[PDB]
């Protein structure tokens, strides 16, 4: 009867799921970043004539 | 009794004074976020005092200068030359005693009228205050020092130094009374201050004002009597001590501010 | 009896504990101990856009990488040319507890809302050249805490009632609501690919949710206490969570588990926003105190400090060019920040 | 995840005693301010006890002041409630709960009918 | 520049005229947060507010010698309220109306006080405190049925200040339960106000005409003990 | 010329 029927229902839910390794997770992770590094302007600052917040 | 002041220490004093009142204006030039009827008006204080400061020093180098050889000017334009100097001097000074009221009205229309005070005060007004001083400061110190030897400017000159004293006292003491009131409030629930503040700020505006507007008394109660004569040879330390009010305004009213303190530590 | 639903309940949370156990070989710090370091990243405040009057408690940038929208609790939202400091709109709100406001992938309507527990949506281009409400959408039973577009015509939304809803604007009325959550739902983030979005609220967990199905599909549960900001990672296969607990944690949604956790034991304070990078290597985060730290997200180093406002921070976003990040805090102004070589 | 093993609650005759543990995991529990909050039946939730990070404060009802003690131990996590004279009215199901926030005195929403940071409970009778 | 980028400054500076027409009714307004418990008479003040006249707020604007007030009442929210509370870190002052014939809740009324005089971002916030229902208290304590003193043990060693002003004909009994819990939230007050934030208790009944001239006064009295300390003055 | 007047 009570709503800890839907609870247990989402946690058989959730425990069937797929689940890689952590260490492809984060490889993943670092794989994207350093295939976008160039392309970040917080990481990798563009020359002052071509920022369009000073000149 | 007669106390040395005429070289370098009031040239020092002014240099000092000029660099207090410019962090003032040049914290408040910058750091937008200050601009207000309060800081407006504290702003406009430091300014006058640094155009105080500036023409005095300007008037002792020139003078200086003109010691012992050096640069040389023949009379006839040098006397109109001390004439503008002292009437941008006076301007300032005026203006600085105006401003000081202004402070003093402006925290009194914030304890009183607590509620209405933005809609009473406003930063339109202010400018247009600080504006109409300013007028007023330069017409006024032509006028003074173009009939400067008639003793109704000596005396209005007194006259408007004790209107102004009287005005700050009665404005600060009525604040202090109120302070006092809120403190038995607290006491009642909970269960000096305010008066070394009030004490500083109009012992400092007594103080290093008061005796020159004196000197200016005795030039016109009693000429040429002995008795006078030690408070008319110190002529020079009067014009020093409101140098040293020019430096000591800057600590009372405007790096009181934590905010400011910040903004000048930087 | 409830007692037999309870010890299923333990013994499948004690499975998915099991199951993330098994997957976590290796953490993210072995993997990256190898990677060349990001150095002192530090930020000019090239622009502060002032004149606001009260606290700033909300912001969105456009797609275009050029206007902000800014939400302050003396109720007006403003529009800013951050290329210019030109206010092109300034609206004037319902009511003036705004803690919430979104900018539309169109770039055509702008929505907010708040502790009305009303979403306002605006049109910005009408033929007759003025602002108006196009939609009030009424039917959350408490504050708004967050809302994000999907298309011209789809908004998501988040409400202290602990739940989510997907909204038709056209028609004004739910669509799907999401429901699970046990706390205030704080921040949404939305998918790049617009399939999935997570949020966090109030209690320790956050949940990734199918817009299209209606369901959670996910729940992490790292945190000590509430996530008062959420933001996926650029792949959209990993999201951050910003919590009063003073840390930040990265969640992979694939390997179902916490990668790393972003900490400093000099900083004690509540974390209020938090965005990645375009590369996603830098983490931004803003705090309690008057201040935002950039991590690196791969090394949990603290890269760069960005010391400008006078109170907290209260929102936080880069360009979707990457270019600036707009800062928010309840000193009044929006400060933008980028470097120079 | 943030869990609050409440496990020590039983039924006693009037002027018994009972000594209600929680087992606090996954939080620094040192950081938290803690709480027990109780429910008699049909009442809603009220505050009994406080104590903060180090013991350096502790707060009780006016009904329970000379009753109940709150003792805490930083090293195993464990929040206790020693109960020393024990009276009908004390029955009720009693909950930890636990602060929102860390470094922070402001104990909000720990009564609330819904609140994240609270233990399952259990319940004391007093015959 | 030239064309749309001087259009663009032009709209910049109408909104800019607006802005400035819109911070004078901001700074001219005073913002007050209503907050009360559901006994507490906070809705019978709000209809009575209206002689000086599914949503999740309410909003109540009314003037006192030419000063306006806007009052606002908490709607349908959920009960925990850590987070949405941090909107009012800029009001005036916080309303907080108790019910002080509720002897079993008082309790919980002063743990709702201990929560919001110390968190964190109401730390400037001032609490204007309406001890209401004083004549359900009157009745209480004189019917002698209920008593207090099992509700808080020191009742009993508690003696009437000599602060106290009793009204005509209050009996020392009703006076000392009313000054006792007075005092009971003053002890809150004044063991962390650290000089930032005061509150201003008010004993009230329902049908007080002067509710809005005590939120004046007030409001003035903050605003006063804030400048006088700013100005070292206080 | 002087520093200030009225000496
Ligand atoms: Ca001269």
């Amino acid at each position: 009867i009570a709503q800890a029927r839907k609870l247990v229902e989402q946690l058989k839910m959730e425990a069937n799921i797929d689940r890689i390794k952590v260490s492809k997770a984060a490889a993943d992770l670092m794989a994207y970043c350093e295939a976008h590094a160039k392309e970040d302007p917080l990481l990798t600052p563009v020359p002052a004539s071509e920022n369009p917040f000073r000149e | 009794l007669e106390v040395s002041i005429s070289d370098g220490l009031f040239l020092s004093l002014g240099l000092v004074s000029l660099v207090e009142n410019a962090l003032v204006v040049a914290t408040i030039a910058k750091n937008r976020n200050l601009h207000s009827p309060m800081y407006c008006f504290i702003c406009c204080l430091a300014l006058s005092d640094l155009l105080v400061s500036g023409s005095n020093v300007l008037e002792t180098a020139v003078i200086l200068l003109l010691e012992a050889g050096a640069l040389v000017a023949r009379a006839a334009v040098l006397q109109q030359l001390d004439n503008v100097i002292d009437v941008i001097t006076c301007s300032s000074m005026l203006s600085s005693l105006c401003f000081l009221g202004a402070i003093a009205v402006d925290r009194y229309i914030s304890i009183f009228y607590a509620l209405r005070y933005h809609s009473i005060v406003t930063l339109p007004r202010a400018r247009r205050a600080v504006a109409a001083i300013w007028v007023a400061s330069v017409v006024f110190s032509t006028l003074f020092i173009a009939y400067y030897d008639h003793v109704a400017v000596l005396l209005c000159l007194v006259v408007f130094f004790l209107a102004m004293l009287v005005l700050m006292a009665v404005l600060y003491v009525h604040m202090l009374a109120r302070a006092c009131q809120h403190a038995q409030g607290i006491a009642r629930l909970h269960k000096l201050k305010g008066a070394v503040t009030l004490t500083i700020l109009l012992g400092i505006f007594f103080l290093c004002w008061g005796p020159f507007f004196l000197h200016l008394t005795l030039i016109v109660l009693c000429p040429e009597h002995p008795t006078c004569g030690c408070i008319f040879k110190n002529f020079n330390l009067f014009l020093a001590l409101i140098i040293c009010n020019a430096i000591i305004d800057p600590l009372i009213y405007a790096f009181h501010s934590q905010e400011l303190r910040r903004t000048l530590k930087e | 009896e409830l007692d037999q639903l309870r010890q299923e309940a333990e013994q499948l949370k004690n499975q998915i504990r099991d199951a993330r156990k098994a997957c976590a070989d290796a953490t993210l710090s072995q993997i990256t101990n190898n990677i060349d370091p990001v150095g002192r990243i530090q930020m000019r405040t090239r622009r502060t856009l002032r004149g606001h009057l009260a606290k700033i408690y909300a912001m969105h940038w456009g797609t275009d990488s050029r206007l902000l929208v800014s939400a302050s609790q003396d109720g007006k939202l403003i529009i800013w040319d951050s290329y210019t400091t030109n206010k092109v709109h300034a609206i004037p709100l319902r009511s003036s507890w705004v803690m919430t406001c979104a900018y539309a992938p169109s770039g055509n309507y702008v929505a907010c809302g708040g502790l009305d527990n009303i979403c306002s949506i605006y049109n910005l281009k009408t033929r007759e050249g003025n602002v108006r409400v196009s939609r009030e959408l009424a039917g959350h039973t408490g504050y708004l805490s967050c809302c994000r577009f999907l298309d011209d015509n789809q908004i998501v939304t988040s409400s202290g009632d602990t739940t989510c809803a997907l909204w038709d604007i056209e028609t004004g009325q739910q669509t799907t609501t999401f429901t699970g959550h046990t706390g205030d739902v704080m921040s949404l983030s939305l998918a790049p690919d617009t399939r999935l979005f997570v949020s966090g609220a109030c209690d320790a967990s956050a949940k990734l949710w199918d817009v299209r199905e209606g369901m959670c599909r996910q729940t992490f549960t790292g945190h000590e206490s509430d996530i008062n900001a959420i933001c996926f990672f650029p792949n959209g296969n990993a999201f951050a969570t910003g919590s009063d607990d003073a840390t930040c944690r990265l969640f992979d949604l694939r390997a179902d588990q916490e990668l790393m956790t972003y900490s400093h034991d000099n900083i004690i304070c509540g974390i209020t926003s938090v965005s990645f990078s375009k590369s996603g290597r830098l983490l931004l985060a803003g705090y309690d105190d008057f201040n935002c730290n950039v991590w690196d997200a791969l090394k949990a180093d603290r890269a760069g400090v960005l010391a400008g406002h006078d109170n907290r921070v209260s929102c936080l976003g880069v360009t979707d060019d990457g270019m600036a990040v707009a800062t928010g805090s309840w000193d009044s102004f929006l400060k933008i920040w980028n470097g120079s070589s | 995840q943030v869990q609050l093993q409440e496990s020590g609650g039983g039924l006693v005759q009037p002027g018994g005693s009972l000594r209600l543990s929680c087992a606090a995991s996954g939080f620094t529990f040192s950081n938290y301010k803690m709480n027990w909050v109780r429910q008699a039946p049909g009442k809603g939730l009220e505050w009994v006890s406080d104590i903060s990070q180090s013991g350096a404060s502790i707060s009780y009802t006016g009904s329970v002041k000379g009753r109940f003690t709150i003792s805490r131990d930083n090293a195993k996590n464990t929040l206790y409630l020693q109960m020393n004279s024990l009276k009908p009215e004390d029955t009720a199901v009693y909950y930890c709960a636990r602060c929102p926030a860390p470094f922070t005195r402001d104990c909000f929403d720990v009564t609330s009918t819904t609140y994240a940071y609270r233990g399952q409970g259990t319940q004391v009778t007093v015959s | 520049l030239s064309a749309e980028d001087k259009a663009a400054v032009e709209r910049s500076k109408m909104i800019e005229k607006q802005l400035q027409k819109d911070k004078q009714v901001y700074r001219a307004t005073h913002r007050l947060l209503l907050l009360g418990a559901d006994n507490s008479g906070k809705s019978t003040i709000v209809k009575q507010m209206r002689i000086y006249h599914t949503s999740g707020i309410f909003e109540t604007k009314f003037q006192v010698d030419k000063v306006n007030f806007h009052m606002f009442d908490v709607g349908a929210q959920r009960d925990e309220r850590r987070k949405w509370i941090q909107c009012f870190n800029d009001v005036t002052a916080i309303i907080f109306v108790v019910d002080s014939s509720d002897y079993n809740r008082l309790q919980e009324a002063l743990n709702d006080f201990k929560s919001i005089w110390n968190n964190r971002w109401l730390r400037t916030i001032s609490v204007i405190l309406f001890l209401n229902k004083q004549d359900l208290l009157a009745e209480k304590v004189l019917a002698g049925k209920s008593k207090i003193e099992d509700y808080f043990p020191e009742f009993a060693r508690y003696t009437t200040p000599e602060d106290a002003t009793p009204e005509p004909g209050e009996d020392p009994r009703v006076t000392r339960a009313k000054y006792f819990i007075r005092d009971e939230f003053l002890r809150i007050s004044t063991a962390s106000g650290d000089g930032r934030h005061y509150c201003y208790p008010h004993f009230t009944c329902s049908v007080d005409t002067e509710n809005a001239r005590r939120i004046f006064n007030d409001c003035r009295d903050i605003i006063q003990r804030m400048h006088l300390r700013q100005y070292e003055l206080l | 010329l002087d520093h200030x007047r009225w000496k």
